[PDB]
């Protein structure tokens, strides 16, 4: 079952305040007019960006990377008294559920509970942090616009890969949305509240509003962006040559030369194989100028020059441009 | 014709630079190329105006 | 390891799998480390049997001889331009016109 | 001021310093 | 004492001192890492509990809320402006006038 989200999913990007001005931010925001995975189960969802949650009873959130004791994982349990946030290498069941005095699932942080109204929760994971956004708006999603006030931050530092939600045992339904990186345009009110927003990659009226930084636009002609057609595939073509360039001869040798009479080996008309460099010996410094010492398998060029000599330890840094 | 100028960088072809060099160094190389081409564009805009 | 990127036929680099050509569906490509964005097609240009790649006025790439089979290929950027929105006033209507 | 010029005036609405006109 | 760096976001920071309040006098203040120069005045604005500091059209700091007390403080820079001299010819007189 699928359900389209009309206009919800707007949260404050930072703690900065603005009054009756228009500001444009580039963060992981929820695009308008997009389907969300509405569920009526009584599974598990992979995560890339956005654990945007909305439901109308339910409690509990499970995070982590592999949901085992091998790595760290996050646990959230809410009840009528407080909220516990415990991070450890805690083992999780495949379909855990609560009862409300026993734990049937098998640093701390205690704050206020997060409690017909509509509970909307937006989660984010960037810069090694964990931002929580929540707003309870009383009332299919209702027709209206409201902001998502932020909450306290939980510094963890681990990655998050796949999450799972709990069930309440006394059953309910909830919305799950995903975020994409794009640019929005928020309008702060005179008191510092978000009352309206317009997109920038939607219907080109919204793109004109994005590029003009205004809501009301007069008639005329406006240039917003380019019309560069996005590529559909990648085409790479290389010559039918496979000769395995003599890099073993310039590395695995008994004696190369001295430093006053260094040799000059010329290697050409073959294809390089730079994966054998790390398989020979651990490197000392391996700093590089001009070229990446990681992306040496995509560019192509000609007429290398290889010179070999020996340096007495402390003057390797002298082997450098100038 | 200002596109073929190296602007003191490694090479004029931008895609080869971006496919040859790690971002850290590529940061200063792209910085040099942007400031050179931006100076050229500013001169062109001033002359056109 | 001394490298150079002079305007010369390129020889030495790492292995990547070749991909079949496309026509009239413009993508981003790469040949002899001369990667870029554009579509390829057969060309009427004739090459003397010592040249590998051609050029044009803007000192860019126009023709590449693929060493797979000794034939002539064309390098051309595909359809591009600026997009403009032909719209009335905000408190008049909502539908807009898109001009390329 | 004349009514016409008054109506026209009413219709028409760090480190940076703006000098006042003489 | 063993230290590990370049592996986790920094959270064990050293102690930071604090100073006394100032009013109606521009100083080189520093509020929770936000530095600047300006006076400290009582603000009539109203904030939200998650807001730290305000901003304006000109992308400059205008209102700063101290963490010690819930009341907010406005920021207005020092009285800055050019200085001009009003003088006659040196062959005529010698006196000068100072214009701000």
């Amino acid at each position: 079952s699928y359900t389209n989200s009309f206009t919800r999913g707007v949260y404050y990007p930072d703690k900065v305040f603005r009054s009756s001005v228009l500001h444009s931010t580039q963060d992981l925001f929820l695009p308008f007019f997009s389907n969300v995975t509405w569920f009526h189960a009584i599974p598990v969802l992979p995560f890339n960006d956005g654990v945007y949650f909305a439901s109308t009873i339910i409690r509990g959130w499970i995070f982590g990377t592999t949901l085992d004791s091998k790595t760290q994982s996050l646990l959230i349990v809410n009840n009528a008294t407080n909220v516990v946030i415990k991070v450890c290498e805690f083992q999780f069941c495949n379909d855990p559920f609560l009862d409300e005095s026993e734990f049937r699932v098998y640093f701390e942080y205690v704050s206020q509970p997060f409690l017909k109204n509509l509970r909307e929760f937006v989660f984010k994971n960037i810069d090694g942090y964990f931002k929580i956004y929540s707003k309870h708006t009383p009332i299919d999603l209702p027709q209206g616009f409201s902001a998502l006030e932020p909450l306290v931050d939980l510094p963890i530092g681990i990655n998050i890969t796949r999450f799972q939600t709990l069930l309440a045992l006394h059953a309910a339904a909830y919305y799950v949305g995903y975020l994409q990186p794009r640019t929005f345009l928020l309008k702060y009110n005179e008191n510092g509240t978000i009352t309206d927003a317009v997109d920038c990659a939607l219907d080109p009226l919204s793109e004109t509003k994005c590029t003009l930084k205004s809501f009301t636009v007069e008639k005329g002609i406006y240039q917003t962006s380019n019309f560069r057609v996005q590529p559909t595939e990648s085409i790479v073509r290389f010559p039918n040559i496979t000769n395995l360039c003599p890099f073993d001869e310039v590395f695995n040798a008994t004696r190369f030369a001295s430093v006053y009479a260094w040799n000059r080996k010329r290697i050409s008309n073959c294809v390089a194989d730079y994966s054998v460099l790390y398989n020979f010996a651990p490197f000392f410094a391996f700093k590089c100028y001009g070229v990446s010492p990681t992306k040496l398998n995509d560019l192509c060029f000609t007429n290398v020059y290889a010179d070999s000599f020996v340096i007495r330890g402390n003057e390797v840094s002298q082997i450098a441009p100038g | 014709k200002q596109l073929s100028s190296k602007f003191g960088a490694i090479s004029s072809v931008l895609n080869d630079i971006l496919s040859r060099l790690d971002p850290p160094e590529a940061e200063v190389q792209i910085d040099r190329l942007i400031t050179g081409r931006l100076q050229s564009l500013q001169t062109y805009v001033t002359q056109q105006l | 390891l001394s490298f150079e990127l002079l305007h010369a036929p390129a020889t030495v680099c790492g292995p990547k799998k070749s991909t079949n050509l496309v026509k009239n569906k413009c993508v981003n490509f790469n040949f002899n480390g001369l990667t870029g964005t554009g579509v390829l097609t057969e060309s009427n240009k004739k090459f003397l049997p010592f040249q590998q790649f051609g050029r044009d006025i803007a000192d860019t790439t126009d023709a590449v001889r693929d060493p797979q089979t000794l034939e002539i290929l064309d390098i051309t950027p595909c359809s591009f331009g600026g997009v403009s929105v032909i719209t009335p006033g905000t408190n008049t209507s909502n539908q807009v016109a898109v001009l390329y | 001021r004349s009514p016409i010029e008054d109506l026209l005036f009413n219709k028409v609405t760090n480190g940076l310093t703006v000098l006042p006109p003489l």
